[PDB]
RNA sequence: GAAACUCUGAUGGAGGACCGUACGGGUUAUUGAUGUGCAAAUCAUUUUUCUGAUGUAGGUAAAGGUGCGAAAGACUCAUCG
RNA sequence: AAACAGAUCCAGAGUUAGUCGAUCCUAAUCUCAAUAAUGGGAGAAAGGGAGUACAGUUGAUAUUCUGUAACUGACAACAGUUCGCGGCAACGCAUACUAUUUUUCUCCGCCAAUCUUAUACCGUUGGUAGGGAUCUCUUUCCUACAUGACAGUACUAAUACCCAGGGAAACUGGUCAUCAGGCGAACUGCGGCGUUCUGCUGGCAAAACAUAGCUGUUAUGUCAAUGGCUAUUGGAUUGGUCCAUGAAGCGAAAAAUAGUUUACUGGUCACUCGUACCGAUAACCGCAUCAGGUCUUCUAGGUAAGUAGCCUAUGGCCAUUGAGGCAUGAUAGUUCAGGGAAUUCGGCCAAUUAGAGCUGUAACUUCGGGAUAAAGCUUGGCUCUGAUGAAAAUCAGAACCGAUUGUUACGCGGAGAGCCCAACUGUUUAAUAAAAACGUAGUGUCGCGCUGUGGUAGUAUAGCCAGUGAACGCGACAUGAAUC
RNA sequence: GUAGCGAAAUACCUCGUCACUUAAUUAGUGACCUGCAUGAACGGAGCUAUGAGGUUCUCACUGUCCCAAACUGUCUCUCAG
RNA sequence: GUUGCUAAGGGUCGGAUUGUUCACCCGUAUUAGGGAUCGUGAGCUGGGUUUAGACCGUCGUGAGCCAGGUUUGUUUUAUCC
C-alpha cells in the first residue's frame, strides 16, 4: 500500500495554512496587575476567520488585536479590569460577572490570550460560582471549571449566522479554502483503488469491511468512523 | 414593469441550483445589500463592508453586527440581559 | 479615390439597406448611446428655460423627473409641452389667484 | 546573454580563443602528424554545457 | 385602486448565462492523410472552451516502499502495479 | 541538383553609461547564532527603487561615443542676504538640528460605466512644393505639411474637497446610473487647493526634412481653419461584487512633545560589473538548417458587429532541383439526369440550413427557462424625400431599373419527436478509453474542549503540520442539485 | 422485501405475451409480472435545464446507394543531376 | 402435381429487424446445396469476439470472479522472387 491522504497531512508541505494576508494573532494584552480604558481604533476583517477583529489602543500607544463582540463600534471606550462595569465590549474577570449570561473569548489559564468561544456567533454561558473556579458551559454542551482571576470579553461574537446561507457553487468553496488551507476537493475512499485507501477496490463500489474502528487502530488504519459509540439517525435524545 | 413574477434577486442564478435553495437565498441576499439606519450620524447609509462589519459611509465609522444583517436576534437579547442586571443593584 | 465614391454615396444613402448589414440594431448604434444623446439634449434645454426665467423652481423639477422617464422622445416634444403647460397653467395662475385674493 | 555574469563571460572568452586550427610549426618541430586541437568545436553542432 | 399594492414603457447592467475571435487552453469525429513519417505521437478538415474551480511565466516547497493525485494505479526528465 | 553564394571554412576586427539594468530593499522560502539573548545573513536582470533627452556619426557600438540642452546625489569651503510675517477662513510666503513617539507617501484584488489629453486613423474647408498618370475623361492621384526631456505664468473651464456669507416642503439641486442636503442644500465670491485642460512662450531652428541652383554651401518653404458617432493608451469621476476583503521592507517627508539653536540662496567628483547578434522565420529544446514545442512587446487602409475571413500601401521577400509528358492509380477538390438512405453494424460522410430587419413562437417547467423553438416573409443598383443629433452619422419611407437576383465572393445553426445515464460550470488514463467515471453544492453520521485530537519525525528530552487555530471550529467517512 | 420501480445499462429460459411503430422489425415505445439474480443515503422514484455522452423514429437535404462518369491542383510516367 | 434417369453450358435475386452464420416475414420471372487454410485482413470494414477506463446483477469477509448483460476502446510494410 501507499501512505494515505489522512497520514499525508502531517508531513505538511502543501497542507500548511495560507497565512500571508492574515493580520495577526488574535488575543488579549498580558495581565500586568485597577481598570484600564482602551479606544477601538478600528474594526477589520482578516482572511480565514469568519469573525471580525477589533484593534484596541491602550494609550505611547500599546496595541491589541482583540476578537470582536457584536455591537462594538469605532471610538467606543473598552474597559479591561475588575472594577469596570457591565457593557458589551468590556473585559472582566469571571469573579465579577453575573451567572446566566453570554461571554466571549474566555481564557483557560490566566494571562493566556483567550481560548474558548472565539468563532462567529458563539458564546460561553456561565453556570455558577463555586469559590475559585467559575464553572462555564462551552458552545458544544461540555462544562469546564475555569479560575475566577482569568478574563473574558462580554457578549456574543460578531458575524453570526454565516452558514445560514448556502454556497451554491463549487467556486464559492474554492475561494473559501484559498484563504484557509488546501484540504479540498475531497475524493472519497471507496472511489480509490485498494492500494490508495482502505475502502477502495472491488468490482462494484462498496466498503466491505465494517467501516468503524477503535482508538487502538494504527496510522493508515484509522479511516472512517473512529470509536463511534452510536451510529445512524440521532432520533430524539 | 415588474419583470420577474416570483423570483426577484435570485434571477441572476437562472435555472440552476433548485427551487428550495433560491427561496432560501432570496431572503438573505436582499438583507446584505440593503442600506440600514445609522445610530451615530443618523442617516440611512450603513452598507456591509465584509462579513461581520457594517461601515457607515457618511459617518466614516463602523460597527460589528451579524453576517447578513447588522442586528442578530441573539446578540440583541444579550443587551437586554445585561440591561436588567445593571439596572438592578 | 475608390473609397471617396463609397463615402460620398453613403451620405446620400447607397449601400445601406437591409441586404448589406451584418450587425444588429444595438451593434450598429447603441441603445445606451441613443439614451445618453437624448437626455443630455433634454436637460440642457430645461437648464436654459430656468436661467431665462420662463420655467420656475417648481415646473422644472416635474419636467426633470418626467425627462428621466420616457415622457419626451425629442427636443420638439419637450418644447411643445412647455408651450402647452405655459398656455394652460399660467393664464389660470394669473387669473384665479389675482382676482380671488382681494374678493 | 545579454546580462551575462563576469565569470560566465570568462568561460565564453576562453571557449572562443581556444577554438582555432592547430599551428603549422608543431608538425614541423615534432614531426608527428595527425594531431587535432581537442577543444575545437562548432557552436551549432556541439553545445558546451557550461 | 377605498386600501394592500400591481399593469405599461424606459433606465440599469447581475450571472461558475449564451454565440464567437487567437502563435490562448483542451483534443470529439473523419477510425481522413502519414505509418522507409516533417514528427520515437505530426498534418488537414471538423469539433470543445474562451472573465472563469481560467490560462501562463519566473522564484520557491514536497523525493523512491517516499512524494503528489477534482482518483486514470495517473504523474515523478521519451523510463512507473 | 547547381554554386563564384551562405548561419560553412580561413584571417583579422567589434560590445564605451553617475541617469538603461545589476549593485541596494525585502516576499514565498532557506540557513546560522544567541537565550546576559528579542537577532544576523541569503533570497526578484518581470515586485519595491534618486536621476536624460534630442540631433549626428561607424563596415559592425549607442538613452553608453561627439555636439547641444537638462537632472540627481555626495563632499568642500565662500560670497551676499536673514534673525517671522500675510488671510475672518480654506490657505499663502524666506527658514535649523538630535532624540522619542505618532501618522502619511512608497501602497496595491477583479469587473462595469461615463468624461477627456496624447498617439494613430477617417474626416469636412482650402493651399504650395515635387513626383505618377493621359486615345478619351479626371482643376485629378500619391508623398510632405513636423518640435524631445526639461523650465516658466496668463486667463479662459472643468470636476473632487474644503472655507466665508446664505438658512432650504408649494421640497430643491444633480447623474449615463445609484443620489445629495439643518452633522447646513440651492446660490454668491473676480474664495482656497489638488489633478487634468486650452492658449502663449523659453528649449527652437542654429537642428531635422522637402524642393531649386552652385562647387562644400546659398536660397525659399514646412501654412490657415476645425470636427470625430472611430480605436488604443494615460488620467479623472463613480458604481457593483466577496462564508474571496486583495504583499513586505529599505527609504523619504511631516507632526507633536522635550532639549540645543540663527538660517537660506548661489566649485569639484561620481567607483564596480552587463551592453555585439538570434529570440524560432535555419541561431533555443527536440541527435539535424526537424511542417513539433517554448514567455512578451509596437500594431496601417477597405469590406464587416469585428484583433474573424478576404484584398492592398510602408517593411520584408521568390524560403521551394530543373527539362518533358498527362493514360492508369493515390490524395485534396468543384459538378453530376431520374430516385432520395434502397448503401451501411450505424445517415459514417457530405449536402441542406445560416447574417440582419419585420412578423410569429408549442407541449412541458424548479416559472428563471424552453427560444435563434418551429414556421413565414424582405435584402441589389440608381435618383431622391423625411425624421433624430452639434455632428461630416444612422434609421425610416418612395420612385425607377434588369436574366426574380441580391447574408451574390468571404464568413455564418440542418430542425423536430421519444427513451437511458449524470443534475448543472468543471476534472481525467502525456502516446488506442473524455465517459455513465472523478468532482461539486445539498443532506447525514462519527471523534476531540488543548497536559487534548488527527498526523509526522527520530535520538537531540530535536520540534514539526493542522495552529497567526478553538465546536457557526478542526479532523475522519458516506451519499451526491431540487421535488416526493 | 414495506413504498416505488419492474424481460430494465440488471430477465438465463427469451426473438416472453398483447398493442402502437413498418409493406416487412431479435431494434424503439407503452402495458402485464412465476423479479434465474429489483429495492430505498449499498440510497429509491424522477428529466425542467445542460451534454464533442448512449439509443429509436419523422421532415429537409444529399454520389452512401441503383451506377457510375467527367474535369481541376500536387505526386506516380520519361530524361539530367 | 408426385417421382426416376442423362445432364453442371447458362440462371439462382430486391428489402425489414439481428454483429450474426442460421432463422423469419414483405415483394418479384417461375426458383438448389456445397468446396477451395470454415476461399478471400501488406484487398477493405472492425459490428461481434478478447486487454488496460466505467456501470448493473448474482457469488465472495475481501482482493476479485462470471459462454450473465451494457458502453468507450491504435488494424503497420511490397521497391525483393
Amino acid at each position: 500500500g501507499h501512505i494515505v491522504r489522512a497520514q499525508r497531512r502531517g508531513n505538511g508541505s502543501v497542507f500548511q495554512a495560507h497565512t500571508h494576508h492574515r493580520v495577526g494573532p488574535a488575543k488579549f494584552r498580558a495581565l500586568d496587575a485597577s481598570v484600564i480604558s482602551g479606544m477601538v481604533k478600528e474594526i477589520i476583517h482578516d482572511p480565514g476567520r469568519g469573525a471580525p477583529l477589533a484593534k484596541l489602543i491602550y494609550k505611547g500607544f500599546d496595541s491589541a488585536l482583540v476578537i470582536a463582540p457584536e455591537g462594538i463600534h469605532t471610538g467606543q471606550f473598552i474597559k479591561c479590569g475588575a472594577q469596570a462595569d457591565l457593557h458589551i465590549g468590556n473585559i472582566l474577570p469571571l469573579a465579577q460577572i453575573p451567572e446566566g449570561t453570554e461571554i466571549c473569548n474566555v481564557e483557560h489559564r490566566p494571562g493566556d490570550g483567550g481560548r474558548y468561544g472565539r468563532c462567529s456567533g458563539d458564546s460561553c454561558r456561565v453556570i455558577g460560582h463555586t469559590e475559585n473556579y467559575t464553572r462555564i458551559q462551552l458552545p458544544s454542551g461540555r462544562k469546564a471549571l475555569v479560575s475566577n482571576i482569568c478574563r473574558a470579553t462580554l457578549g456574543i461574537v460578531a458575524g453570526g449566522g454565516r452558514p445560514e446561507k448556502p454556497l451554491l457553487k463549487a467556486g464559492n468553496v474554492h475561494y473559501k479554502y484559498k484563504a484557509k488551507r488546501h484540504t479540498w476537493p475531497v475524493v472519497c475512499g471507496i472511489k480509490m483503488n485498494p492500494v490508495d485507501h482502505r475502502h477502495g477496490g472491488g468490482s462494484h463500489q462498496h466498503m466491505g469491511a465494517p467501516g468503524t474502528v477503535a482508538r487502538s487502530a494504527r496510522p493508515g488504519q484509522k479511516l472512517g468512523l473512529i470509536a463511534s459509540r452510536r451510529t445512524g439517525r440521532r432520533r430524539g435524545t | 414593469a415588474r419583470r420577474t413574477k416570483k423570483v426577484g434577486i435570485c434571477g441572476k442564478y437562472g435555472v440552476r441550483y433548485g427551487a428550495s435553495l433560491r427561496k432560501t437565498i432570496k431572503k438573505i441576499e436582499i438583507s446584505q445589500r440593503k442600506k440600514y439606519p445609522c445610530a451615530f450620524c443618523g442617516k440611512d447609509s450603513v452598507k456591509r463592508n465584509a462579513v461581520g462589519i457594517w461601515t457607515c459611509t457618511k459617518c466614516g465609522k463602523a460597527v460589528a453586527g451579524g453576517a447578513y444583517t447588522p442586528t442578530t436576534p441573539a446578540a440583541l437579547t444579550a443587551r437586554a440581559a445585561y440591561k436588567r442586571i445593571r439596572e438592578a443593584q | 479615390a475608390r473609397h471617396t465614391k463609397r463615402i460620398l454615396a453613403k451620405r446620400l444613402g447607397r449601400h445601406t439597406g437591409y441586404g448589406k448589414r451584418r450587425g444588429g440594431r444595438n451593434a450598429r448604434l447603441t441603445g445606451k448611446f441613443q439614451w445618453i444623446r437624448r437626455i443630455r439634449v433634454l436637460r440642457k434645454v430645461l437648464v436654459d428655460y430656468r436661467k431665462r426665467n420662463e420655467i420656475d423652481c417648481h415646473l422644472y423639477r416635474k419636467l426633470y423627473l418626467k425627462a428621466k422617464g420616457n415622457e419626451f422622445r425629442n427636443r420638439r416634444n419637450l418644447v411643445e409641452h412647455i408651450q402647452t403647460l405655459k398656455a394652460e397653467n399660467l393664464r389660470e395662475k394669473t387669473l384665479q389667484s389675482q382676482i380671488d385674493a382681494r374678493r | 546573454a545579454a546580462h551575462k555574469t563576469l565569470r560566465t563571460k570568462r568561460i565564453l572568452c576562453k571557449a572562443m580563443k581556444v577554438n582555432r586550427p592547430m599551428p603549422q610549426f608543431i608538425r614541423q618541430m615534432t614531426g608527428v602528424r595527425h594531431i587535432r586541437n581537442p577543444l575545437t568545436r562548432h557552436w551549432r553542432r556541439r553545445k558546451m554545457n557550461i
